[PDB]
């Protein structure tokens, strides 16, 4: 896909 | 130097090298718009030589921490220097020592 991602603050699931 | 738009942490729609220009030292910060995500946040801070990227707004337009929330992304850069305190987000402990300066993009 993807990627570059970032992230996060938050989360987590999935 | 007023609120999202002028904060003096908050330099705006930065880029990959202007944004880690910005860390000279382990431990500035600095939020900036996503520009390949529009309508999203992000935190550029170094914690040790390793940069680190987090979107202040999670995939649903929701800031938070590993069990926090922020009701505003300026409470959330105010929250972790009120404590020296890193923001997590999926393995990396951002942590915030001294804030940029730019208080003139966002707009």
């Amino acid at each position: 896909g993807h990627d570059g991602l970032y992230q996060g603050l938050s989360t987590a699931t999935k | 130097a007023e609120q999202l738009r002028g904060e003096p942490w908050f330099h705006g729609k930065l880029s990959r090298r202007e944004a880690e220009a910005l860390l000279q030292l382990n431990g500035d910060f600095l939020v900036r718009e996503s520009t390949t995500t529009p309508g999203q946040y992000v935190l550029t801070g170094s914690q040790s030589g390793q940069p680190k990227h987090l979107l202040l707004v999670d995939p649903e337009g929701v800031v938070r921490t590993k069990d926090h929330r922020f009701e505003s992304v300026s409470h959330l850069i105010s929250y972790h220097m009120d404590n020296h305190l890193p923001i997590i987000s999926a393995g990396s402990e951002l942590c915030l020592q001294q804030p940029v300066e730019r208080k003139l993009l966002e707009h």
